């Protein structure tokens, strides 16, 4: 088994947060930002 | 998902609630607590249980007949989806449970007479 | 004849109705005008193998169950359907034929309010339950007196 | 000499000392790395702890056995009324940290 | 390929080293002692164990004279001690029963008697084949 | 300095569908033998001089207590970061419905029948998170963004809930709500009574 | 018309699926592979419909039915029969049954005419099967099985049982059934014909370990393409037959 | 006295249920299924003296004929005449019924 500090994991990981989960936390991170951001201007 | 019922006391068996004994012939049987299993294991009549839907249907301290109680039933042939069937369902859902109440204490003062 | 050529004798065997008919066919006539699919066909079917592989792979593309309904309006394919409704099911009550049994239900309702069914109804009787529960109340005293000494 | 059996330790040793916590509210040791290019928002909030309960779940987990079925889940629930904001702390970079 | 099933959920063990259970089929076995359990873990101690669907070596000690020398690829197919499905439900059989197999998973016997698991009739497609009842 | 003197709900720090992280201070158990400490083995029956113990502490070199032998003392009440938590449900208190769903059309609240056990009432914003978490009732419990962008797909599903469990965790409760218990059982003595 | 497919590397076809003359159902899988099988034979003419029986892939062994209806066990659920009943057109009718024998699919077989079943079913059991399924049932045991589901694949043009079926059970099958009837097997001489293979009118479903010449018996005795009758078996496939079998 | 009284609600000491009795009096072939479960030559008397009511096998036929005298014999005998519980009745007893259509 590939362990969890392996290089060719830790390349797989980077590829999948850049590529998959990263558009949807910074969808996340718009909506929430603005929302706070809405309750400092209010 | 549904709501089952507890084989031995016919109380509500939600999910995730009591155990299922499963036997060899292809019974079975859920339970919704430990005290129901357990009475189940040492083979006691549910009929003879007062606190049990059983001795109270068999005593007769149940409505049992009335008309409110033929709109539930397992139904074993499928209806195709549709929105307002639904909706009038539902509404019929509500004022059937408000007829069935009234008329259960109608019954349980007939019985305290 | 040994045992494994009466089994082969047996394979070889085709049994028939004894009567000479035959069974009624059902197959459909669209089965004549269907195109055989071909792979390397430019033309050919686009299956659920290749929406899944354009839509991501195996274990990634997520299928919808509810495309393929065929139900009396297309609105309703992506409804949430209800099924607890105040502690009771909501497929238990679904019944086609529920609006004539509710109105037949509400004019059994209207029949018993009309005869009285639902209709609800002395100072000394209270009197002497008063005295009663009094002579009641001295009696338990008497005994814890009695229990006390 | 050495052990006839293999066996692995008991334990680990990475949360040592088995003590008390020296404070009862936790801290947060590390917070996110700042991205400057980010809009601005806050890492982290308080609540209380309430209790657990049970839900059923409508799974949607592509390749797993539950996928198109449902499950039954252990949920817990902290109750979270609004904080309120009183400060602002700023920190420069140093040697020392 | 062991016998060790791929695609399986955590349940409960029932059944450890030792265990003797009803033998389910037609095969002539009567019963089944627990000799191996098979995808069994190294640890200090602990007895090897399997639940419902697990494939075991087994041994007859009660039965059809020339089963008794021999030792079986056997699948659990029902367990007593309670475990938990995935729907929330806990549940279990009155008895603890198995079925004797080859380690391809295909039966020795033609016929199962009485109701099998889920987990075993999901991950064994012969005795799905040839259960009556599946509970 | 715009957000002084003013509230911040839940919500606009946190999101449905979100793992985070949690941190608190565990369930303390005051002081406890190496036997649950640690999960060593139990020595045989009548042992003398204990047998819910270590057997050697020390059997070879050096002629000392080796700081990674088992021993007695303060179990629990530790510091504790547990990492990749899903939030299930954000619910809001003002909504008389927050644990109601899409599919289950009960009217009704987080809070079980008599209550939180030890608690009480949830009254105001709630966070349902999946599975366990370091604290105890009552605790002031830390929610962390976390710190790295997820790598796996659990982060990224979508969480559908049919179904809220509201029964009393006081026994074993049958009735989610006070309207099913008493439809269920029906008129009573102190009914009429009253 | 006799197609080599797997559920996820097993050729047990019959376990996962359900087939009929007037639609299909598919156990639902990681992938759509088995899905696509039959959606490349079955272009649109009938639908096919991937559903899940009592939160099983057993589908095939466990759902039984003709082109006229569908019975599915009381382990099934509410939101299962929605499903199926949303999926299927109304010409079909579905009903969900309290047979004790819960695996349909292996206790019984039917085409849409005549139905065999297990011997012990109940006998409002054999009412709903005649009524939803609008079949003469018989209760039949194919070569000392009483798993006839399983152990027998039919369909109008014929008929494949069990290897070991005594040639006088064959005859007095073919008799009761109307149909032609051949012993044979199915992926590499296994003898769980109806957990093996799925059949109608025009397609048949075999495993990928099915040979040729089974797969010829299959072809011929169902009647699947150009050409193709029983009687082709004992004349023109005969001495392969004779050579593959003995 | 029962043998082994703490051990007696295990799994692996069940006896047959009341409703099953019934059945195997109703129908033979539910009892001969039950039969069938067993092996005949470790039952008490070969399996050839058994009491359907009790569920149990005994070594001659003057033990049976001697414990049909007893009273556990007739608690069998009155609770099979009062009828034992089944899915049925509990479906009554909470007014549930069966739409078969
Ligand atoms: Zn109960």
């Amino acid at each position: 088994a590939k362990s969890a500090r392996a290089s060719r994991i830790k390349e797989n990981h980077q590829r999948f947060k850049k590529n998959i989960a990263g558009p949807v936390e910074a969808a996340r991170l718009e909506r929430l930002s603005a929302k706070l951001m809405a309750i400092a201007q209010a | 998902m549904r709501i089952e019922n507890c084989f031995f006391c016919g109380r509500p068996a939600w999910p995730s609630k009591g155990i299922t004994f499963m036997r060899n012939d292809g019974k079975a049987f859920r339970f919704c607590r430990s005290k129901c299993h357990k009475n189940f294991k040492m083979k006691r009549n549910p009929r003879k249980l007062k606190w049990t839907k059983a001795y109270r249907k068999n005593a007769g301290k149940e409505m049992v007949v009335d008309s409110t109680l033929q709109f539930a039933a397992r139904r074993n042939v499928p209806v195709r989806y549709n929105r307002e069937l639904w909706q009038k369902t539902l509404k019929a859902m509500e004022r059937i449970s408000e007829i069935r109440a009234r008329r259960e204490r109608v019954f349980y003062k007939k019985r305290m007479a | 004849i040994g045992t494994r050529l009466q089994e082969v004798m047996a394979r070889i065997h085709v049994a028939t109705p004894m009567d000479g008919t035959t069974r009624e066919t059902f197959i459909p006539e669209a089965v004549k005008n269907l195109k055989k699919y071909d792979k390397n066909d430019p033309n050919r079917r686009v299956l659920a193998r290749d929406i899944e592989e354009a839509n991501g792979g195996a274990g990634v593309f997520n299928v919808d169950l509810r495309k393929d309904w065929i139900l009396e309006n297309p609105e309703w394919k992506y409804d949430k359907i209800p099924e607890i409704f105040d502690g009771k099911n909501v497929y238990d009550y679904i019944d086609p034929d529920i609006d004539a049994k509710l109105q037949a239900l509400e004019e059994e309702e209207e029949r018993l309010e009309k005869e009285g069914f639902y209709d609800e109804d002395d100072e000394e009787e209270e009197e002497i339950l008063q005295k009663a529960e009094y002579i009641r109340e001295q009696h338990a005293l008497i005994r814890n007196e009695a229990k006390m000494r | 000499s050495h052990r006839k059996y293999e066996a692995p330790r008991h334990g680990s040793l990475a949360f040592l000392p088995r003590k008390r916590a020296a404070r009862h509210r936790g801290r947060v040791k590390s917070f996110p790395k700042d991205d400057p290019k980010k809009p601005v928002h806050l890492t982290a909030a308080m609540g209380y702890k309430a209790g657990m309960t049970t839900i059923v779940r409508d799974l949607d987990r592509p390749g797993a056995k539950a996928h198109k079925k449902e499950v039954v889940e252990a949920v817990t629930i902290i109750d979270c009324p609004p904080m309120v904001v009183v400060g602002l702390v700023g920190y420069i970079e140093t040697p020392r940290g | 390929k062991r016998g060790a099933p791929g695609g399986k959920l955590k349940m409960t063990l029932g059944l450890p080293v030792g265990a003797i259970m009803n033998c389910a089929d037609n095969s002539g076995a009567r019963n089944l002692y627990i000799i191996a359990v098979k995808g069994a873990g190294a640890r200090l101690n602990r007895l090897p164990a399997g639940g419902v669907g697990d494939m075991v070596m087994a041994t007859v000690k009660k039965g059809k004279p020339e089963l008794r020398k021999k030792v079986h690829p056997a699948v659990i197919v029902r367990q007593a001690k309670p475990w938990k499905r995935f729907d929330g439900v806990f549940l279990y059989f009155e008895d603890n029963a198995g079925v004797i197999v080859n380690p391809k998973g295909e039966m020795k016997g033609s016929a199962i008697t009485g109701p099998v698991g889920k987990e075993a009739a999901e991950l064994w497609p012969r005795i799905a084949s040839n259960a009556g009842v599946v509970m | 300095r715009s957000l002084f003197e003013k509230p911040v709900t839940i919500d606009t720090i946190f999101e449905k569908d979100e793992m985070i992280d949690v941190i608190a201070v565990t369930k303390g158990h005051g002081f406890v033998g190496v036997t649950a400490r640690w999960g060593t083995k139990k020595l045989p029956r009548k042992t003398h001089k204990g047998l819910r113990k270590v057997a050697c502490i020390g059997a070879w070199h050096p002629s000392h207590v080796q700081w990674t032998v088992a021993r007695a003392g303060q179990m629990g009440y530790h510091h504790r970061t547990s990492v990749n938590h899903k939030i299930y449900r954000i619910g809001k208190g003002d909504d008389e419905a927050n644990a109601s769903t899409e599919t289950d059309l009960t009217k009704k609240k987080i809070t079980p029948m008599g209550g939180f056990v030890r608690y009480g009432e949830v009254n105001n914003d709630y966070v349902m998170i999946k599975g366990s978490v370091p604290g105890v009732k009552k605790r002031i419990m830390t929610l962390r963004k976390s710190l790295f962008t997820h790598t796996s797909r659990k982060a990224l599903e979508k969480v559908e809930l049919k179904w809220i469990d509201t029964s009393s965790e006081f026994g074993h409760g049958a009735f989610q709500t006070a309207a099913e218990k008493k439809q269920f059982m029906g008129t009573l003595k102190k009914d009429l009574q009253t | 018309m006799a197609v080599r497919a797997q559920f996820e590397n097993s050729n047990e076809v019959g376990v996962f699926a359900t087939l009929t003359n007037s639609y299909c159902l598919v156990a639902l899988g990681a992938s759509e592979n088995f899905y696509s099988v039959f959606e490349a034979e079955l272009q649109d003419v009938i639908p096919i419909c991937r559903t899940t029986i009592a939160g099983t892939r057993i589908i095939g062994r466990l759902t039984a039915g003709n082109r006229k209806g569908l019975l599915v066990p009381t382990t099934t659920t509410d939101q299962e029969l929605q499903h199926l009943r949303n999926s299927l057109p109304d010409d079909i009718r579905i009903q969900r049954i309290e047979e004790r024998l819960s695996a349909l699919g292996n206790v019984i077989v039917c085409n849409d005419h005549t139905a065999l079943i297990h011997p012990d079913l109940e006998r409002e059991t054999e009412e709903i099967i005649a009524d939803v399924l609008g079949v003469e049932v018989f209760r039949q045991t194919i070569a000392d099985h009483v798993l006839v589901g399983s152990y027998m694949a039919l369909s109008n043009q014929g008929g494949l049982v069990h290897p070991k079926t005594s040639i006088q059970d064959q005859d007095e099958l073919s008799s009761l059934l109307g149909v032609p009837l051949v012993a044979g097997s199915v992926n590499r001489g296994s003898n769980v014909i109806g957990g093996g293979m799925v059949v109608n009118d025009w397609l048949a479903v075999t495993g990928l370990d099915t040979t040729a010449p089974e797969l010829s018996v299959i072809e011929s005795v169902f009647r699947l393409g150009e050409g193709a009758g029983p009687g082709a078996i004992n004349t023109s496939m005969k001495n392969t037959i004779v050579e593959s079998f003995y | 006295g029962v043998f082994a009284k703490r051990t007696m609600t295990k799994t692996r000491r069940r006896l047959r249920d009341l409703d099953q009795i019934e059945r195997d009096l109703r129908s033979p072939r539910h009892l001969q299924q039950y039969k069938e479960t067993k092996a005949a030559e470790d039952l008490p008397g070969l399996g050839l003296y058994y009491c359907i009511e009790c569920a149990k096998w005994f070594e001659s036929e003057t033990s049976l004929v001697g414990h049909r005298k007893g009273k556990p014999h007739k608690r069998r005998l009155k609770q099979l005449k009062e009828g034992a519980y089944t899915h049925e009745e509990a479906m009554a007893a909470i007014g549930y019924r069966i739409d078969n259509g």
